[PDB]
């Protein structure tokens, strides 16, 4: 739909994607990619970096959840 | 208010409506809230022992130094063998009578109701258990007097309760180092400062 | 007398120890004269040994058949100055180290860049939880039971 | 606590630095190394100047009059160097503790007064009495400021306290002064005085 | 030789291939991501496996991978 | 000075204070109290 369909721009969301270096881990939405045809549009922005010193990924819909806080 | 030392703010989890607060909290325990009712509660009952203690030593001790009765020493008090009973048999009985009451006082105080409601029988009184208040219990049993038959208006009695048992327990570590590096007793040392206060203190040992 | 073991203050291999010393700090004695410094620190190393001998006897200590103290650490209440007096005197130290570290990664934690709070340690917020350290048996027990020791996953 | 920007400094020709704006009752610009190069840290060393001053006036006072009154105003005293291995009417240790008890109270308040500029006025055991003291550092109460000095037009009271800090600045200088003295030569201070002022050319530091 | 695969959380930066020395990747139109463009590995024969493409993939863990397999002369990197 | 202040509080400068603090203290109980294997204080 036009309007929103990922979490909102500072949602505080949790990642399910195992392979993540953030698996289990919050983050901070900044961005979601509203065109409906990318495969992950939710941009996160963490605050401990990866091994490759990196903060930010983009992950699905599915491979997210928002935390009840 | 005043608080326990002047230039310091209260913290802002403890002020006002408490058993003398005066904010003497610096290293965050009474942080959490329910950590704060069971520390006031360990504090209202350490405080009432250690009264009890005081006042169990100051009297034998005015008595035994005087002259008026023979009562040993607190220091060397625990080994005195009774003829009709054995400190082997006191602390059984003291483990089952004050296991009865502490308990009972414990799960009063993680549910206020109990203890009066329903097959609590203690010879069928199940009604001077009804707590009003943690760490208040009242009732016939415990406030037979009933000197503050409210308790949340009572300010000045809880005050007076709370004040005399700090200064009790304090002077009852008194009494533990006092009497464990000069092996006399609380009226001993005192009568010693009493004659040559600029001579006999805890640092005239030497 | 346990594990074979005879104390120090009735033992024989533990003099003859403490003889050798003397005997080996006093041959490095007769080379300076007996007022000067060398002469003096080693008069002092003497009594030093000689008090270390007499205080390992008197504490009740079991030397072998070697001759040197041997600590018990089973839990006899005759030798809890070997290892549980000092364990707890241990322990209690290291918690509080563990306790104040920890307070004060929490206390950092809400900052907006909290690594340069580990770097640039701030002496203040750290001096302030430095004596929160002492209460740690009771404020972790507490942690404990409120659920704020330990984290929860998400 | 109004500025001066032509007040006279320590080291004329310099620049005094922007910190030291002359508000300060007897500010003269120095500072070199920037020990008070903050708003707080300034505060803080201004009363660790105050209290420096005033214990150092004290000493002054305790080491020479004793010294003057005893080998000129004949009397009797020991000396301010080994007055401390001398025996009184108590143990060496006891009132060391006993005046440790009775000046920390003292100077608790005073922490307290720096922290909080205004918190330790009121005397907690008859709260009728007071201390009228606005600045930090000079408490205008009775067992203080009995007799009404401390008080009046801001700019008597700055060339009051800087008189103040002046005296107590070459009484610290006076204090380690003799204490130097007394290490390097043997006599005391005032003694010093006397043979400095028999030959001021071989009297002085100087021994070879 | 090696096995040079490209998944499907690529947001087309254009580093991995930018980084390859030996031209193993190109970069594609695709419909997966704002950039519009993926990377792809035709010429893995060419790939001596030093994963300067997957030192550059700024992805969760990965999107370009390398997977070490038969070593030919070219992959070895031997001008002998 | 508040940038002195914030280097002398970093964590080499803060951990050899802190270090030489610890270590006069522990050496100065080694003089003092030389030479111990047991506690023997409530023995
Ligand atoms: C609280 C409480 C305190 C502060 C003490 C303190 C003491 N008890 Mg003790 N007791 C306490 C509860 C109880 N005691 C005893 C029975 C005894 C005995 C039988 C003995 C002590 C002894 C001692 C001493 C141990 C050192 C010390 C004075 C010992 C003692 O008096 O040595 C000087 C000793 O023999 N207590 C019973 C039952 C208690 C309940
Ligand atoms: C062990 C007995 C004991 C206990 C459990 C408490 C418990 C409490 N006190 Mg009290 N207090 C006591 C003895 C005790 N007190 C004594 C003897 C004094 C006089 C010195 C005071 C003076 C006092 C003041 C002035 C104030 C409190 C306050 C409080 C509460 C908040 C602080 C907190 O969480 O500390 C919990 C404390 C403990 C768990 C005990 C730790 C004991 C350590 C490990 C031993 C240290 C002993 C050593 C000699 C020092 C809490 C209900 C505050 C209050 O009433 O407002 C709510 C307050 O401002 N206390
Ligand atoms: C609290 C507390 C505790 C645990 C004790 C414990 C003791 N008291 Mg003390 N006592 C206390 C408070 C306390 N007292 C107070 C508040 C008063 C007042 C007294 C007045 C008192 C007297 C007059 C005597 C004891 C005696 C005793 C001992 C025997 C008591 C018994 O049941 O027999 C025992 C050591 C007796 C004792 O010392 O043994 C002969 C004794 O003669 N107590
Ligand atoms: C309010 C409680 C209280 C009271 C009234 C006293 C009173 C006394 N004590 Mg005791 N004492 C106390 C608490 C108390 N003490 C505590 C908590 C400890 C453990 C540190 C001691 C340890 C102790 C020792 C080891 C000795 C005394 C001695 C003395 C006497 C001389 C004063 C002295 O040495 O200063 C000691 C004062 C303190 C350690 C300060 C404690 C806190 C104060 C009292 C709170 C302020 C109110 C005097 C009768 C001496 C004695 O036997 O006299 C002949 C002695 O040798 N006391
Ligand atoms: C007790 C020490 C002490 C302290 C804390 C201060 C503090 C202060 N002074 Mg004062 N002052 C003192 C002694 C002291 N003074 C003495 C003895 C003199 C005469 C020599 C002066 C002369 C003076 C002038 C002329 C002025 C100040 C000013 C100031 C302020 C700014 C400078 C600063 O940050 O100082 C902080 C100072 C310290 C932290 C002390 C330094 C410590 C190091 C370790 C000293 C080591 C070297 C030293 C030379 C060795 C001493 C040997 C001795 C026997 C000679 C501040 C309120 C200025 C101001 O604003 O006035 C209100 C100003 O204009 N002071
Ligand atoms: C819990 C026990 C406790 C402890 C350890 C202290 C400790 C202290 N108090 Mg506090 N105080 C307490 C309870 C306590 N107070 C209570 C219950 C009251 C009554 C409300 C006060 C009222 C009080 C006042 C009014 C003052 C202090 C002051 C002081 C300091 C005395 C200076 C010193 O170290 O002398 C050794 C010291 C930090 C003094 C201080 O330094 O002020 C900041 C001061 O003026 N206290
Ligand atoms: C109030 C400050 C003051 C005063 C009046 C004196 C006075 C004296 N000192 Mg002492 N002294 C002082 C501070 C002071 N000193 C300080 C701070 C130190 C430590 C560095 C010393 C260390 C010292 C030693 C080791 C010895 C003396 C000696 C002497 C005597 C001979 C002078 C001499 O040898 O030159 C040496 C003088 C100095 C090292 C002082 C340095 C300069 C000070 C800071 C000047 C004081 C400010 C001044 C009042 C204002 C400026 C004056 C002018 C520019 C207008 C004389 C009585 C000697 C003695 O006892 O012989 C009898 C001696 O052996 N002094
Ligand atoms: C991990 C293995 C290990 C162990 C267990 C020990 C154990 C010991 N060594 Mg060895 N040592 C080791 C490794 C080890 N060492 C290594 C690797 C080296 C080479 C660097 C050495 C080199 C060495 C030398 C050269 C010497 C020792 C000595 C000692 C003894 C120290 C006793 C002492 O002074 O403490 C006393 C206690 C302290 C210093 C700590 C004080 C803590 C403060 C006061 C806080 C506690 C109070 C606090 C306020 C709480 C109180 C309670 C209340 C307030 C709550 C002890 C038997 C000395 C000795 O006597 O040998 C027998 C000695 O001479 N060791
Ligand atoms: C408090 C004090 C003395 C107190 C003395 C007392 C109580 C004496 C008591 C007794 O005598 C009696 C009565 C009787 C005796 O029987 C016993 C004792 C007990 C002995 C001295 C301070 C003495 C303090 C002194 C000398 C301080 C000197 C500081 C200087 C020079 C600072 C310089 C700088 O800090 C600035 C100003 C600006 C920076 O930017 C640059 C630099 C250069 C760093
Ligand atoms: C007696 C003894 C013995 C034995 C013992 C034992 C066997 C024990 C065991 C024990 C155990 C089996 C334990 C366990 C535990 C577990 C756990 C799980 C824990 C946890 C904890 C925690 C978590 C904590 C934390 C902290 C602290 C508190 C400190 C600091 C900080 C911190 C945070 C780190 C012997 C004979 C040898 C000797 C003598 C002594
Ligand atoms: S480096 Fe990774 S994310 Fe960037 S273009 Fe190549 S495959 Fe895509
Ligand atoms: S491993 Fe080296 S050669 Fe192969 S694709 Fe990656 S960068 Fe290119």
């Amino acid at each position: 739909k036009p309007p929103p369909i990922g979490p909102k721009r500072g949602s505080k969301v949790k990642i399910l994607r195992r392979e993540s270096y953030w698996f289990k881990n919050v983050g901070s939405v900044v961005a979601v990619d509203q065109d409906p045809k990318t495969r992950y549009p939710v941009v996160v922005r963490f605050a401990k970096v990866n091994y490759a010193n990196i903060s930010t990924n983009n992950y699905a819909l599915d491979e997210v959840e928002e935390v009840a806080a | 208010r005043a608080t326990w030392l002047p230039g310091l703010n209260p913290p802002p989890y403890l002020d006002g409506n408490l058993a003398g607060d005066y904010g003497f909290d610096p290293l965050g325990l009474g942080e959490d809230p329910e950590s704060l009712k069971w520390y006031v509660q360990a504090e209202l009952v350490h405080s009432r022992f250690a009264m009890l203690g005081v006042a169990g030593i100051l009297f034998t001790d005015l008595l035994r130094t005087t002259g008026i009765r023979n009562l040993p020493v607190w220091y060397e008090a625990g080994a005195v063998k009774f003829d009709f009973a054995s400190t082997k048999t006191l602390i059984v009985v003291q483990f089952l009578l004050m296991g009865f009451a502490e308990t009972k006082r414990y799960m009063d105080f993680v549910s206020p109701g109990s203890q009066a409601k329903e097959g609590s029988f203690f010879f069928g009184l199940e009604a001077a258990l009804e707590g009003l208040e943690p760490g208040y219990p009242g009732g016939p049993l415990l406030n037979p007097l009933g000197l503050a038959k409210d308790v949340q208006n009572a300010h000045d009695w809880k005050l007076k309760e709370i004040k005399n048992g700090r200064l009790a327990m304090m002077a009852m570590l008194g009494f533990f180092v006092q009497a464990s590096v000069t092996h006399t007793g609380p009226i001993d040392n005192l009568v010693e400062h009493l004659s040559n206060p600029w001579h006999k203190t805890i640092i005239q040992t030497l | 007398d346990i594990s074979g073991l005879t104390p120090c203050k009735d033992s024989k291999q533990f003099a003859k120890r403490e003889k050798q010393q003397i005997k080996k700090l006093e041959s490095s004695l007769k080379l300076y004269a007996p007022e000067s410094a060398p002469a003096l620190a080693l008069n002092a190393q003497i009594e030093k040994t000689k008090r270390r001998f007499d205080n390992y006897g008197k504490y009740g200590l079991l030397c072998g058949s070697d001759g040197l103290p041997h600590l018990i650490v089973n839990g006899d209440q005759r030798h809890w100055g070997e290892f549980i007096t000092p364990g707890i005197l241990f322990l209690y130290i290291a918690g509080w180290i563990g306790w104040v570290g920890r307070s004060y990664l929490i206390a950092i934690s809400g900052e907006k860049k909290p690594a340069m709070k580990e770097i640039i340690i701030d002496v203040p917020l750290a001096s302030r939880i430095i004596f929160r350290g002492f209460i740690w048996p009771v404020a972790a027990y507490r942690e404990f039971l409120n659920g704020d020791l330990i984290a929860k996953d998400v | 606590v109004a500025a001066d920007p032509d007040r006279p400094i320590w080291f004329p020709g310099s620049t005094p630095p922007e910190w030291l704006d002359g508000s300060l009752p007897g500010d003269f610009g120095f500072d070199p190394l920037g020990l008070s190069s903050d708003p707080d840290s300034l505060k803080w060393n201004v009363q660790a100047e105050i209290v420096h001053c005033r214990w150092a006036m004290l000493g002054a006072a305790g080491i020479f009059i004793p010294e003057f009154l005893t080998k000129i105003g004949i009397l009797n005293t020991p000396s301010w160097y080994t007055a401390g291995e001398q025996e009184y009417f108590t143990d060496k240790t006891t009132l060391f503790v006993v005046e440790l008890i009775l000046i920390g109270w003292a100077e608790g308040r005073r922490w307290a007064d720096i922290i909080k500029p205004g918190s330790v006025n009121t005397d907690p055991v008859f709260p009728n009495n007071k201390l009228t003291g606005t600045d930090v550092g000079y408490p205008g109460g009775l067992w203080f400021d009995p007799l009404g000095w401390g008080s009046g037009s801001p700019a008597k009271l700055k060339e009051l306290r800087t008189k103040e800090i002046k005296n107590g600045r070459l009484a610290m200088l006076a204090v380690m002064g003799a204490w130097f003295q007394h290490i390097y030569t043997g006599t005391g201070p005032i003694d010093n005085l006397f043979a400095h002022l028999a030959d001021p050319g071989h009297a002085t530091i100087f021994a070879a | 030789s090696h096995s040079v695969k490209i998944y499907d959380t690529c947001i087309g930066c254009t580093q991995c291939v930018r980084a390859c020395p030996t031209d193993v990747l190109e970069m594609i139109p695709w419909d997966g991501c704002k950039a519009k463009q993926i990377a792809s590995a035709p010429r893995t024969e060419d790939c001596v496996g030093c994963k300067r493409c997957e030192s550059a993939c700024p992805t969760d863990f990965l999107s370009v991978r390398v997977y070490l397999w038969h070593e030919t002369t070219r992959s070895m990197g031997l001008a002998y | 000075m508040r940038d002195l202040k914030t280097y002398l509080s970093v964590a080499p400068v803060l951990s050899t204070l802190w270090f030489g603090s610890l270590a006069g203290l522990l050496i100065e109980i080694n003089r003092l109290f030389p030479d111990a294997l047991t506690f023997p204080f409530f023995s």
